[PDB]
């Protein structure tokens, strides 16, 4: 079903106020509009390069660009789904909220306390125990069932909380009328443990055939002001955006089996040019489209080099930069980094592959089972050597074209770091039947890896 | 148990025994199928089950796009609208929320004569 | 060819079947043509003498002949012409039935 101009209305911030479109607006103008008539870049993994685990902190200070004049401080919120929890970090730092709630979801220590709240109370200082969690028992979590919400409110101090927050990830192959189940869950919850001034954030990420659009009409009524908000640094492939209610206007008990049936019985159920209207916003007013392509003809933008200030207000009391750590997982690199990384150590794979031949045994199979493993591991340090220490002129265009087309190419000739062998070891390498070139294909996860190492050698370079 | 968690687990089971019925129908209709490209009354038929075997629903702008593809040809616009009527007549109308917008509106609609 | 349609009775069987045990709506619309392939599993041939008898029998009820009329119009229209008559004689008269208005 896939197969366009229309634009919307202490540390200091408005320098990252994201788009958002009034609900009830856009609609309107998604229900007048007749439209019918009838890729997968990564590079925004480029820009992010802050949080180990998760690095969505970004998207986070936008939201706050519309939440800190709505609220005071609270000393209250609770959290849904954080998944290590580096939103609710810079959520507590920006707002300064005194207690977290943490709810997650958990899979049968039995009790998961967030990596990166733990590293930032570590690099921090001292801190004791920050956010409250939960029992962490399978029954308990599992948001859109009955335990989970039984739980939740016989905890939450009955209609106590401000700031209430889910970031629930949505499969491609999700059952729409189990989101539906945890949408009406979420704000079953919203509007018991709510009080009058809270604000209520929902991750959403629309398809085609949804029950979101039902959802988000039913939504605009107890909350006076409902606005979607398109985050810069989110990637403009995906339809995500983020709903942020705000102004509750009273609190009721009712059950998500009836908030179901009524949003059944609206018979909304999104529409085509609601997701084109989503994707053409995301791909006009993304951190790319502001600032530049990060690739260009084989050359870092300048404003990768020195830390952009959004960067800088993460930083102040937040994460940490992940440029180390990923190359001790990708290429084996260590964190001094002055080249006694690679280089040499490089060579000790040669040096091995000078012995390697030796010249009723396990000779013809294992041999080559051996060799390709070496090369792999030749083949990605080599290309750490042209992106964090070489230079950049026609060797990173050719490495970022191979990566769009998904295969790391190694030749094995004269080549670079060749010339230092000992010309017996060239010898042994070049006499025997090795092809000379060997390719190794990446996968996704791989391929975000790689943009957050040409990230990080944007700043190496400065 | 409560009410809530017996609704829930009941439509994860109609939805299942959905699955299972729309691929045995899409098993029979292309075993009669197999024994210009102009569509006819079964050829229309197995793509909207298509729809249903790679779960997207049947909605009413898929309508609008089918009727625009197949517009010079008013036989074949016939042919789709009776064979979205014969879908509205297999399944059951428990069912037809399941589905999509198409068939609860196809439902009210009925031949005037045999 | 036989071995073809014999094979997409039982798949028709099979799906009809699990069509039938949820549903929250005399033999109506499906449950009628569960009956008739049922019939074409018991190697029966469809005759005009057992449509006019099956009328004969839900003659009262006006609704439900609109119902069976409909199903036998389902399965005149998914089965193709070539196999037709080895379906038996209703279901070329019934291809020749059509709809004045949708």
């Amino acid at each position: 079903p896939g197969f366009n101009v229309s634009q919307p209305k202490n540390m200091s911030i408005k320098a990252f106020r994201p788009p958002h479109d009034d609900v009830a607006k856009l609609l309107k103008d998604i229900n007048t509009s007749k439209h019918n008539l009838p890729l997968a870049n990564y590079e925004i993994h480029a820009f992010r390069r802050i949080g180990l685990n998760s690095s969505a902190c970004y998207k986070a200070v936008e939201i706050s660009t519309l939440i800190r004049r709505c609220l005071e401080p609270g000393e209250d919120g609770l959290f849904l789904g954080e998944g290590s929890g580096s939103m609710l970090i810079t959520y507590k730092e920006i707002l300064k909220l005194s207690k977290c709630f943490y709810n997650s979801g958990v899979s049968a220590e039995l009790a998961p306390y967030p990596s990166e709240v733990g590293l930032v109370e570590h690099r921090m200082g001292v801190g004791n125990i920050v956010k409250v969690l939960f029992n962490g028992r399978p029954e308990v979590t599992w948001v859109g069932s009955v335990d989970c919400f039984n739980f939740i409110v016989s905890n939450i101090p009955t209609s106590s909380v401000g700031f209430i927050h889910s970031d629930i990830e949505t499969l491609p192959d999700k059952d729409t009328i189990e989101k539906l189940e945890e949408l009406a869950a979420i704000l079953s919850m919203a509007l018991l443990l709510g009080k009058i001034g809270s604000i209520l954030v929902i991750k959403l990420m629309p398809f085609s055939g949804d029950f979101v659009q039902g959802f988000i009409s039913y939504v605009g009524s107890h909350y006076r002001e409902v606005n979607l908000v398109y985050p810069r640094y989110s990637n403009f492939i995906s339809t995500e955006s983020y709903l942020v209610m705000t102004d509750l206007k009273a609190n009721r008990l009712m059950n998500p089996e009836k908030i179901k049936q009524q949003i059944i019985e609206s018979s909304v159920r999104t529409s085509p040019g609601l997701i084109g209207h989503i994707l053409s916003i995301k791909q006009l007013s993304c951190i790319q489209a502001i600032v530049g392509d990060a690739v260009s003809r084989g050359d870092i933008n300048p404003t990768l080099k020195k830390l952009t200030p959004i960067e800088q207000v993460l930083i102040n009391c937040g994460l940490a930069i992940n440029g180390p750590k990923l190359c001790k997982e990708l290429i084996h690199h260590d964190v001094a980094s002055g080249q006694d990384g690679l280089l040499n150590s490089i060579l000790i794979l040669y040096r091995e592959l000078a012995r390697f031949k030796d010249n009723f045994h396990a000779y013809p199979v294992l041999v080559s089972s051996r060799q390709r493993e070496l090369i792999s591991r030749i083949t990605r340090k080599f290309w750490g050597h042209i992106l964090l220490y070489s230079g950049n002129r026609k060797l990173i265009n050719k490495f970022i074209q191979n990566l769009k087309s998904g295969y790391l190419i190694l030749d094995l000739h004269q080549n670079i770091f060749v010339k230092n062998l000992s010309k017996s070891e060239k010898q042994i390498i070049m006499t025997g039947g090795l092809k000379r070139e060997w390719v190794f294909k990446v996968t996704v996860k791989e391929t975000k890896e790689w943009y957050k190492l040409v990230g990080y050698s944007a700043l190496i370079k400065d | 148990v409560s009410a809530n968690h017996a609704s829930q687990q009941l439509d994860q089971l109609k939805a299942v025994h959905l699955a299972s019925a729309v691929r045995d129908l899409e098993r029979a209709m292309t075993t009669l199928k197999l024994w210009a490209l102009g569509y006819s009354v079964i050829m229309f038929m197995i793509t909207a089950v298509k729809r249903l075997r790679e779960s997207k629903m049947l909605t009413l702008s898929w309508f609008n796009q089918a009727l625009m593809v197949i517009a010079p040809s008013q036989e074949e616009t016939m042919n789709l609208k009776t064979a979205m009527w014969i879908l509205a007549n297999l399944i059951p109308r428990d069912m037809l929320s399941l589905t999509g917008d198409l068939l609860p509106s196809l439902w009210g609609s009925g031949l005037l004569m045999l």
